[PDB]
DNA sequence: TGCGAAATTCCATGACA
DNA sequence: ATTGTCATGGAATTTCGCA
DNA sequence: TGCGAAATTCCATGACA
DNA sequence: ATTGTCATGGAATTTCGCA
């Protein structure tokens, strides 16, 4: 068997609805298998069409072999089979309410939740700007298990934005006030 | 001028009027037996005029307003009266042409690593395509990797979106652009100096200077115009297929993709390369690191056999930009304040302001 | 194909596959370890569609498609197979660049006789000056004895009214000119006719053509402006000047004036030559026939190490004259029917209309 | 005494008034000295001013040292001194009711007014057009004296237009009958 | 250890308008 | 304060297959 | 029959937009 | 059925002035 590189498997999800940033309310999430590197692309709807206009970006500069999914509407429509199809991508689900992934994917997604509730507290509504910045931050961050960063693995190089403040990601006690106050 | 002529007329030999020619007088003029005829040697007051007078009836360089004169006058070495002429003529000296070339270009070093150094440019404006007209050109220095966004117009603001998202990937340490309004703005800098990248421009009026994406300008246009024959020139819905068609197109001399430069593998796109199947990641990103610095890199072409290359304190002019119909080409002449390379100079311009010139852009002053 | 790889498997040879390699089976497909690594053989009758699929992904041409199939393939003379595969891809042929230069220009004989030629051409628009426009220049081709006359367009008309001015003074044999409206006009045609002057045009698209009347407006533009320099630009009242002036220049290689070799002796102008003061009128001009016949001519230069000349039955393309935004820059291939000069060729362009064409207009089509 | 050459001597005379034609009633007549060369330019009136005007063409072509006239206004006037000076031109006079040329000239004279008159008659009023081939046919015309033409002995060459047919010249009685009817 | 042919490398040409 | 580039397809050169 | 300097010739460069 | 040209000013080469 093969050793697992950059490319061989996308993770996709959709994290939403959030509040409205700029007409977007939700994210497609993207991580690649082996790296850990995310893309994110904002959304109006987690619909197949939302989901193909935001992959065709995406797959404009890298095509995965596969594509891993949930049984999300989106991702099991036809229209979407037929997409994947066309660039020869194989597509991938999880069974029905039991979603598996990998260890360092789910760890990943994990972070980004975190990190997205984090930062869209204080500022619910100004999100899609901080995107690319919520990004860099997930790429440039040191993985445990591997001794290197996903920006590291997928371009072999150190970054030119590293992140030596490993954040709290944690909520500070204002926060959490004003984040049960929030939706209330 | 009188004093010379008279010393000469009775017989004494004075220094440049050579010996063995009959020195006369007629009609009131100190006249001469050449060769050639007989010719009215003019006393030195006189001779800054007549060069003048010959010279202005069709500003002609130097043989031409030597013969003129010649049809008449002599003295000795008249060439030296006619070039200090030439000199001296302000609308000789910023209309002619130069008949000297450029030295020959440098072939800078390739940026080390991806991300190092971006260069960006528009092109456009195209035919409407959904509204939009123009292209952002974004070009990894080091791989070739480029990215494409179609814009409204070549303005900062559309510059800055589009940077947001391709800056979501990797964030360069150098941004290069010629001097386009979009580029040079204030609030582009801002943007920038928020980011901590440097921005790089090329001299003025110099495209060359942003080599890197002009020449991938070609291959945008080139690629979309195959594939638009014989159909309306729809090219917004083939950006995408385009820079994925490009990114993964092999240059024949480095044996190599951008994408290949950029990720040491292939992605899922057709002919996929399968050579490092077996190599670890980690192996992989080695030998990376090994093909990234041995790729071919191009030398300094040799210099034309007439061609000047700047010294400091040299008149220098530099080309108008965009001259108006019947105007001179050229400013008026300006000093070589620094060499920044052989091929960049700065120069101070009479009004005087600090410029930073390409050579290209520049002709030495005639006549000193 | 399914046969040929058959007798392979089984251990024959068969020409082209070389014996040293061991071909087997594998997932359903002839395989063989090549040094590069092991790559499918596809049966002869996937060949052409593999190959297509290589170079549709970004158009390329030899190498770089050689080099995506090479990925996944191998079989004998595969370039072979690419390069039939590039002579027939329509888009490729009119879009790429040529990368072969045309042979050496013609120098052709001087015109023989004041008359024998005129090159005629228009300069413009120029900034409006009493409500003209344009220039139309007329240069006698063997002397470069030129003359001015300010249009308001260039029209036929306008080429009329000062023609029958300039015809006063002689009647050329021949005039020269490019493929402008004011001159194709069967207007100018019968008013050619009308007096026994025939017609000669350019090759379309090719003002080096019109060389002679071309390189005078240069001069011509070149004095205006410098007489201009610091005034508005006041053009009309100085053609008169400049006309005069030019034609009292010195050419510096002949060593004769314009107006010397027109007439054989200076006019009342400025520094006029006296040399022939004490010849008759008649030893003059037989002078002037013998400095007409001894002028200096240029020769062909040196080709250079990449060009091309035509060949009777040749496969070429003409240079498309005014493409559109992202269109391609060349018409589809046509055939040389005559090769008029090496430099001059009349092709039939599969319309088919025979039309007389620059090699410059020319590439040749790539891969046959 | 050095030989007569071109361009050292241009006889300017009027002729006029003529029907209208084109708007232009006088023909301002030159002739080289040396050669028999002959210019002609339509003017408006034998002003000073018309004469500038139309020696501006020619002196844009080649200047005489002289140009001899008889003591015609336009001549005489200061303007025209002055015009002459700029450019270095001696004038010169023959004295008043007793006009001098040369015999070459006066004889060239002669041929143009006859040769006008000739053609003026059945068209007096289309001769602005004919102009240049008057020109043409005056100077691609044989000398008695000299072996040659004054095109000939300006550019040093034959014409492309000889005029083999050295025509009647004179009345024909036709025109002797509508030409005492035309100034009736 | 040398042949004929295929493969690879060279590199002038031209366009980024 | 900055700096040309590189796809292209014939020709030139090297390598390959065989002996 | 040879020197140093002036004169003349050579010729690449660039523009006819 | 047509076809590059030539002013320009440093450099290269020749000629001149003298001996
Ligand atoms: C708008 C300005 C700054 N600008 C200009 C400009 O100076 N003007 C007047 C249009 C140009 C270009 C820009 O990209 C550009 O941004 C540009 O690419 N080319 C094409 C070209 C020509 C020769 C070459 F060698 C290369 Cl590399 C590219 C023309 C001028
Ligand atoms: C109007 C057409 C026929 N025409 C055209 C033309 O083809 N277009 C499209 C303007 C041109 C010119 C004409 O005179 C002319 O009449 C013309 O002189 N040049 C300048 C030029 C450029 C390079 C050269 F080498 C030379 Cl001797 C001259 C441009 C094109
Ligand atoms: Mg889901
Ligand atoms: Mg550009
Ligand atoms: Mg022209
Ligand atoms: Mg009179
Ligand atoms: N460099
Ligand atoms: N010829
Ligand atoms: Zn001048
Ligand atoms: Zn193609």
């Amino acid at each position: 068997d093969r050793p697992q590189k950059p490319f061989d498997k996308f993770f996709i999800d959709y994290i939403g609805p959030l509040p409205p940033s700029q007409g977007y309310l939700y994210v497609l999430v993207v991580v690649d298998g082996m790296t850990g590197f995310t893309w994110l692309y904002p959304t109006k709807a987690p619909s197949t069409s939302a989901t193909v206009k935001s992959l065709n970006v995406l797959t404009s500069i890298a095509i995965p072999k596969v594509i891993h999914s949930d049984q999300g509407a989106a991702f099991t429509s036809s229209t979407f089979a037929e997409w994947a199809k066309e660039r020869g991508i194989h597509l991938e689900f999880s069974t029905p309410y039991h979603p598996q992934s990998s260890g360092k994917v789910e760890r990943k997604n994990s972070d980004i939740k975190r990190l997205l509730t984090k930062l869209l507290v204080g500022r619910p509504t100004k999100w899609y700007d901080l995107l690319p910045v919520v990004q860099l931050a997930l790429n440039n961050t040191y993985s445990p298990v591997l001794k290197y960063t996903p920006h590291q693995l997928l371009f072999g190089i150190d970054s030119n934005t590293p992140f030596a403040n490993q954040d709290t990601l944690d909520l500070t006690r204002e926060e959490e006030l004003s984040l049960l106050q929030e939706i209330r | 001028l009188d004093a010379e002529l008279d010393q000469l007329l009775q017989g004494h030999y004075i220094k440049g009027y050579p010996k063995q020619y009959t020195y006369f007088l007629e009609d009131g003029k100190v006249k001469v037996s050449r060769p050639e005829g007989v010719k009215i040697i003019p006393p030195q007051s006189d001779r800054q005029k007549i060069v003048l007078q010959a010279h202005n009836l069709a500003h002609t360089g130097r043989e031409a307003t030597l013969l003129k004169i010649a049809n008449l006058y002599w003295w000795p070495n008249m060439r030296k009266d006619v070039v200090k002429q030439l000199g001296r003529c302000q609308q000789c000296l910023i209309t002619n042409a130069s008949n000297k070339a450029s030295g020959p270009i440098l072939r800078p070093d390739r940026p080390q690593k991806p991300f190092d150094k971006f260069f960006i440019d528009y092109i456009g404006p195209l035919p409407p395509s959904q509204g939009y007209l123009y292209v952002l050109v974004v070009v990894d220095g080091m791989t070739g990797f480029t990215w494409l966004y179609p814009t409204k117009a070549p303005s900062t603001s559309a510059t800055v979106k589009s940077l947001n998202v391709l800056t979501s990937i990797a964030i360069p340490k150098v941004i290069h652009s010629d001097q386009g309004a979009a580029f040079t703005s204030s609030t582009f800098a801002e943007w920038a100096k928020e980011r901590g990248i440097h921005l790089e421009f090329s001299t003025p009026y110099h495209p060359q200077s942003s080599g890197k994406v002009e020449r991938k300008n070609s291959d945008i246009k080139r690629l979309l115009t195959k594939l638009l024959v014989g159909r309306p020139t729809k090219w917004y819905d083939l950006l995408p297929v385009v820079q994925l068609a490009l990114n993964n197109t092999y240059s024949p001399v480095l044996k190599y993709t951008p994408h290949q430069l950029l990720f040491g593998i292939d992605s899922n796109t057709p002919f996929a390369n399968q050579d490092t199947l077996d190599l670890t990641r980690e192996e992989e990103l080695s030998l990376l690191q090994e093909i990234r610095t041995s790729l071919y890199h191009p030398s300094t072409p040799p210099a034309s056999s007439r061609s000047w290359s700047p010294v400091v304190g040299q008149l220098v002019q530099e080309r108008v930009a965009r001259p108006a119909s019947l105007r001179p080409r050229w400013h008026k002449p300006s000093t070589v304040l620094k060499v920044l390379n052989p091929r960049t100079v700065v120069i101070l311009d009479h009004l005087g302001n600090n410029r930073t010139v390409s050579i290209d852009n520049l002709k030495p002053t005639s006549h000193q």
